[PDB]
């Protein structure tokens, strides 16, 4: 069955950079788009880009362009999208989900909880 | 364009009523129910290109060999109506099928009920070809005796709607049916071995081979018998599945064989009727 | 920012067994590219019905999708009490892809 594992959630102070995890298993990495999306507390989704494992290019949503960066690793099978200069607006739920063929998502990781706090100075 | 992104797909992704040919791996257009889409993915490369443009160019070939056969100076027939109609019938024939054909291969991944739909055209569209091109074979064939060719005519023409109604029923498009859709246009093409014998043994051994019919007519029945042959045993993907999926799998070559195969019975229809101006319109034998 | 897509109602309560409708609007034609997915409290969200009116795999016949152009439906025939959950609308017919607000389905 196809798996779309993320890494844990992240508390970070504000203007730090988070590296969230997409491991993908039960199929051939490269034949599908990954995308990534945000929601935010008691918010709908956003779609922030999509990238392609085979080609390696990558289409941002102009919103997320300058926050989001997204990476692959073909050899382990697994997408990545680096968040920059966190704010307070970047706390957020971020899901890696997968296409198929078109932007339709039949899979999706569990999802990655990022809290931009200051709380710890 | 940003609209209508769509990436190829492997074989196991595809929905069920998309899933006709599993030695075609890899290349598939996902499911996406956009006219705009399909037409735009005749731009592309996925396992349904050749098809298409086999039978795109395949069309407005027979359709621009169709408008200068039609302003061809009627001098140069015996009867320039009655010949042109006959023509012209082959022609519809031609025309109806690469036309059926190239919108059924671009409309497919639209969606379950336009795949159905144009899938009943485009085997529709096998019928009338080989109906279709029977009526100028006939025609100069039984140029004298009026009531064998009338009763051929009728045949093919029974044979080609029951054709046309057994490829409207849902179980003849699954592909455990392929090789009765193979055995049922074969049979249609084959039966034409009922007035080659009925011409044969009336004009003689000597008068239909000189003629070139002969060896015409199995040219025409080994493209018959090798192009149904390719299409029921999936030659060469069965051989190297997951190599051609773009590139000469088993229903490219026959869409191949379809163009040809029509362009060598137009070829010898017009020597038959280059010949009938030779000798005249009348009977002296 | 470009296809905007608008959820109606944003929430809603019904009792189990009644039928309720979901409607998509889209600001541009999307050509049936939609989907509607379900999300579960704490949980990530999950395809219902894909290409407008396509039955994803697993998802019970009680789902079903309709509408063309710009105006899409997501009809629930006889709620279950898995129903419960948010439902969201989702074009992929122009970059960047959007999604509707969203409805809240509470069920009674
Ligand atoms: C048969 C003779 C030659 C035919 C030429 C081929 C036509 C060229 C282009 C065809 C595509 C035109 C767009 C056809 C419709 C675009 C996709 C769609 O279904 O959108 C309609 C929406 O309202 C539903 O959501
Ligand atoms: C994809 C292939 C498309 C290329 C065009 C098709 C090939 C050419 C077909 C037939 C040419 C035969 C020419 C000879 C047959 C026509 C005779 C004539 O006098 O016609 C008058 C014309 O002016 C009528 O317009
Ligand atoms: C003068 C002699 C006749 C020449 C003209 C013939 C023109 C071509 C006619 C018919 C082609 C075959 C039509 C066969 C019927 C069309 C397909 C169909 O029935 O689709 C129903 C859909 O709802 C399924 O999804
Ligand atoms: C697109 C349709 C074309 C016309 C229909 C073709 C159907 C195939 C018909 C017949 C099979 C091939 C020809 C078979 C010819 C039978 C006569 C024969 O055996 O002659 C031998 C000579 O050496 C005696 O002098
Ligand atoms: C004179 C011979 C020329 C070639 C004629 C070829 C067409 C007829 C051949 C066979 C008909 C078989 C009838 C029975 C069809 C069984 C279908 C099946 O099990 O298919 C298995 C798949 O691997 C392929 O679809
Ligand atoms: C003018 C005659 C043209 C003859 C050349 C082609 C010979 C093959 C004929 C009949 C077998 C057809 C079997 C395939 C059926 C459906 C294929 C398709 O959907 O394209
Ligand atoms: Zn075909």
């Amino acid at each position: 069955e196809v798996l779309l594992q993320q890494s844990g959630p992240e508390l970070v102070k504000p203007g730090a950079s988070v590296r969230i995890t997409c491991k993908a298993s039960g199929y051939t990495f490269t034949d599908f788009n990954m995308d990534w999306v945000k929601q935010s507390p008691g918010k709908s989704l956003e779609w922030i880009g999509d990238f392609n494992p085979n080609s390696g290019g990558s289409i941002y949503n102009q919103k997320f362009k300058d926050k989001a960066t997204f990476t692959v690793d073909k050899s382990s099978s697994t997408a990545y999208m680096e968040l920059r200069s966190l704010t307070f607006e970047d706390t957020a739920v971020y899901y890696c989900a997968r296409e198929t063929g078109t932007a339709w998502f039949a899979y999706w990781g569990q999802g990655t909880l990022v809290t931009v706090s200051a709380a710890g100075g | 364009e940003f609209e209508g992104r769509w990436r190829v797909i492997p074989h196991d992704v595809l929905p069920d009523w998309l899933k006709d040919n599993d030695f075609l791996l890899h290349g598939h257009r996902p499911p996406m129910p956009s006219f705009r889409a399909c037409f735009k993915s005749i731009f592309r490369i996925h396992t349904e290109t050749g098809n298409i443009w086999t039978h795109l160019l395949g069309c407005v070939f027979f359709l621009c060999l169709g408008i200068f056969y039609m302003f061809r100076p009627n001098i140069s027939f015996v009867a320039p109506l009655q010949e042109k109609v006959v023509f012209g019938l082959f022609f519809l024939g031609a025309i109806l099928c690469l036309s059926f054909s190239w919108l059924f291969h671009t409309v497919y991944c639209h969606s379950e009920g336009v795949s159905r739909l144009f899938s009943k055209l485009d085997y529709s569209g096998i019928a009338l070809l080989i109906m279709g091109s029977f009526v100028p074979w006939l025609y100069y064939s039984f140029y004298c005796n009026p009531q064998p060719c009338f009763i051929y005519l009728i045949v093919i023409c029974v044979l080609g709607i029951a054709a046309i109604i057994v490829s409207q029923w849902d179980m003849f498009a699954t592909p455990q049916y392929r090789g009765v859709r193979a055995g049922v246009f074969l049979g249609l093409g084959l039966s034409g071995i009922i007035p080659t014998l009925h011409y044969v043994i009336s004009e003689g051994f000597l008068k239909a081979a000189t003629i070139g019919q002969i060896g015409w007519l199995m040219l025409m029945a080994s493209l018959y018998i090798t192009g149904a042959a390719l299409y029921a045993a999936r030659i060469p993907e069965r051989f190297f599945p997951g190599k051609c999926d773009i590139w000469f799998h088993s229903h490219q070559l026959f869409h191949i064989f379809v163009v040809a195969g029509a362009f060598v019975h137009f070829h010898g229809v017009s020597n038959l009727q280059e010949f009938r101006f030779m000798i005249g319109g009348g009977c002296s034998e | 920012s470009d296809i905007q897509m608008t959820q109606s109602p944003a929430s809603l309560s019904a009792s189990v067994g009644e039928t309720v409708t979901i409607t998509c609007r889209a600001s541009g034609n999307i050509h049936n590219f939609l989907a509607w997915y379900q999300q579960k409290q704490g949980k990530s969200p999950q395809v219902l019905v894909y290409n407008a009116k396509t039955l994803a795999d697993g998802v019970p016949s009680r789902f079903s999708g309709s509408g063309s152009g710009t105006q899409y439906s997501l009809k629930i025939n006889s709620l279950q009490p898995e129903d419960f959950g948010s439902y969201y609308c989702q074009q992929f017919w122009s970059t960047p892809y959007t999604f509707g607000g969203g409805t809240k389905l509470e069920i009674n």
